[PDB]
């Protein structure tokens, strides 16, 4: 399982339900603070669908606690994202995934 | 194993002119407090998040160079052991984040006001956000140098300062015993803001290159300052009588006449007649203080003897003028010594003479637990003249120098020669 | 290189130690490759060697070198203290507390940059 | 450890601007335009 340490919430009334867009402007970070991914630089917000099992599930069920406009430094266990194989060439196995996400709109 | 590569933002910091330290002879207070409010901030002007931290930092060692730095760079407050800071949810010291448990916590929005505790008696620095306390302090640190508040801010941030009632306005009550920081300013310097260790300065003529600045030293606040010759006691009454003959007429031109009560607007002076026509301690105010200024005259190695005692009674005193007659009519004749004029060895000595008597008072005054401010606190025994002599301003430095000049220029005019 | 008895090592000496404008000061000598602990703690015999996680190094001061002015230990990369009247008092160390809002303190951890011992403490 | 060494002057410094807005508010300072720069790591000693 994951935990979520929030930064700055937004509306708090809305939460991601089934059949919805989910547009995030996230970045990434390995556990030593050595980042590898940031959708903010290429100016294109990541737009993944809910429940379709196309994102890694640590990003998925961790996004369930999010609200609209909420910014939250979450984290991920090794067992929820690339456990013993890793992404080949990019991240080694058995490594946590500290993130930094915020939701734009449309749940 | 390889050279990684990334973009990163620029950053800088600024401070006001407040430098509170601690020493053995400490003329200062030792516990301070200040507030800074935030009114305008954009989180994302670029791909990297904006950086905004507020805290305290040492003098000689907190050197943020703008290009690059340590860790990953963009170094501000907390990136080393020379600073301590806070940003909304993290304590920052030594380039490692320390989280908080704060009620209603978030990073600094607009209309958010911070407040920080600073203590030097006990080593302790803590913060209070929106009136609410935070769960941590800083202790066990070294004290080799003064302390100043800072704000380390990245691009696209507008922030405001609160110092004290002359300039700022406090939006929260200070804690018990914590003075507002606007009064720690030294009187020779008007308060301002500046960057820490500049080397490029903009200007008319297409920039400016400055060298290293000169900071106030750590023990620079500490102040610092026999037998009796036989004829010196014989001149101890003759000098103090002529000084009392000049003490009367100087206060007579300003208003103070012969009055046995003590007032300024009523202008009543007890020794406005003569030296023997004064009360016993008021005459001893001229007499018994002269043993102190003579026990240090040989302690400076100044060679002086009972020389030219022939014309001490032949060359007479000044003329008792018509305006020199006071409201009681009394006007003694001060022994003016205009025939003996200024010599540079004595003129350099009389600066070192007149500084030493005032500076040894400052230890004995502050031995009772006196502390410094820029204004007067009588029940808190704080005085705006509780600094060593070269730290004073030249107007007050002029006041306690010519008062000792006539004590010497008449004595050097008596033939008692001054040697360096 | 070391022998079969002595393990390999590296020393340092002083050429201009005698006359003709010698130079003697305080000099700060560290190694070139760091060590780093894991992300979380635990909370002769070949069996224990294949499982142990602790290492060892050593220095040897020399007879004729005064051990009252030697200091050994470990240092972080963020270290820029350069002076000539160094003592163990002159060590940057800051301890930070953290606890509950009702004064119930939880932990007080200390930051540093170096971790030194006085070499004169054994003579 | 050597005491001094060389470095490069960055070609553009950020625009800081200080003023005093009345005897009520106090001193203020602001900036608007961002500036960035590339970086190295040297990961065995962690200084950019």
């Amino acid at each position: 399982g994951v935990e979520i340490e929030t930064i700055s919430p937004g509306d708090g009334r809305t939460f991601p339900k089934k059949g919805q867009t989910c547009v995030v402007h996230y970045t990434g970070m390995l556990q030593n603070g050595k980042k590898f991914d940031s959708s903010r630089d290429r100016n294109k917000p990541f737009k993944f669908r809910i429940g379709k099992q196309e994102v890694i599930k640590g990003f998925e069920e961790g996004a369930a606690q999010m609200s609209l406009g909420q910014r939250a430094k979450l984290t991920c266990t090794p067992d929820v994202a690339y456990g013993a194989t890793g992404h080949p060439g990019v991240i080694p196995p058995n490594a946590t995934l500290i993130f930094d996400v915020e939701l734009l709109n449309l749940e | 194993l390889l050279l990684q590569t990334n973009l990163i933002n620029y950053v800088t910091s600024i401070r006001p002119n407040i430098f509170v330290g601690r020493a053995e002879g400490s003329t200062q207070y030792g516990k301070w407090y200040f507030e800074v409010m935030v009114d305008e901030v954009v989180p994302f002007l670029t791909a990297q998040a904006t950086h905004l931290r507020v805290g305290w930092a040492l003098t000689e060692g907190y050197s943020p160079y703008p290009g690059g730095g340590e860790g990953w760079g963009g170094n501000g407050v907390g990136d080393d052991l020379y600073s301590y800071g806070f940003d909304g949810l993290h304590l920052w010291t030594g380039h490692v984040a320390r989280p908080v448990t704060s009620p209603g916590q978030h990073l600094l929005a607009p209309e958010d006001v911070v407040s920080c505790c600073l203590d030097l008696s006990v080593p302790s620095i803590s913060f209070r956000i929106n009136g609410c306390p935070v769960q941590g302090v800083f202790e066990a640190f070294n004290l080799d140098g003064l302390f100043f508040p800072v704000v380390s801010f990245s691009a696209g941030v507008k922030v405001r300062f609160l110092l004290g009632g002359r300039h700022g306005e406090f939006k929260f009550l200070p804690p018990p015993g914590y003075a507002p920081c606007h009064e720690a300013v030294l009187p020779r310097e008007r308060l301002r803001l500046e960057p820490i260790k500049e080397y490029r300065r903009e200007g008319p003529r297409g920039p400016h290159l400055v060298g290293p600045s000169r900071c106030l030293s750590h023990t620079d606040f500490v102040p610092c300052p026999i037998v009796l010759p036989p004829h010196l006691e014989r001149i101890r009454e003759k000098l103090a009588e002529n000084i009392h003959e000049l003490w009367a007429l100087t206060r007579i031109e300003q208003g103070w006449t012969y009055g046995p009560v003590r007032d300024d607007n009523k202008r009543l002076h007890p020794c406005l007649v003569n030296f023997h026509s004064l009360p016993e301690p008021e005459r001893n105010y001229n007499l018994q203080m002269s043993g102190e200024t003579l026990k240090t005259l040989l302690a400076l190695g100044c060679h002086v003897g009972m020389a030219d005692e022939k014309a001490e009674d032949n060359l007479k005193k000044t003329k008792l003028p018509k305006t020199y007659m006071m409201s009681n009519g009394y006007k003694p004749a001060p022994l003016d010594l205009s025939h003996v004029r200024l010599t540079p060895a004595q003129t350099t000595l009389v600066d070192r003479l007149a500084e030493n008597g005032h500076n040894v008072w400052a230890r004995d005054r502050v031995a009772q637990g006196w502390s410094y401010s820029a204004v007067q606190d009588i029940p808190a025994r704080r005085n705006p003249r509780l600094v060593p002599y070269r730290l004073l301003d030249e107007a007050t430095k002029r006041s306690n120098r010519d008062s000792l000049c006539q004590a010497v220029r008449t004595l050097l005019g008596y033939g008692y020669n001054i040697e360096p | 290189d070391g022998t079969v008895d002595t393990p390999p090592c590296l020393r340092l000496a002083h050429r201009t130690w005698g006359s003709q404008n010698s130079l003697v000061e305080m000099l700060f000598l560290r190694l070139s490759l760091p060590v780093q602990f894991h992300q979380h703690f635990r909370c002769d015999d070949p069996e224990i060697i294949l499982n142990t996680t602790t290492y060892y190094y050593s220095v040897r001061v020399f007879a004729g070198q005064e051990p009252s002015c030697v200091w050994v230990g470990w240092v972080t990369p963020d270290y820029h203290q350069h002076d000539m009247n160094f003592d163990l008092s002159k060590v940057r160390a800051v301890t930070v507390t953290m606890g509950d809002e009702q004064g119930n303190v939880h932990s007080s951890l200390k930051c540093s940059n170096c971790y030194m011992v006085w070499g004169g403490d054994f003579v | 450890l050597m005491p001094v060494s060389w470095s490069r002057m960055p070609n553009h410094f950020l625009q800081v601007e200080t003023r005093r807005a009345g005897e009520r508010l106090g001193w203020a300072v602001q900036c608007q335009d961002p500036l960035t720069m590339m970086a190295l790591h040297i990961p065995e000693e962690n200084r950019c």
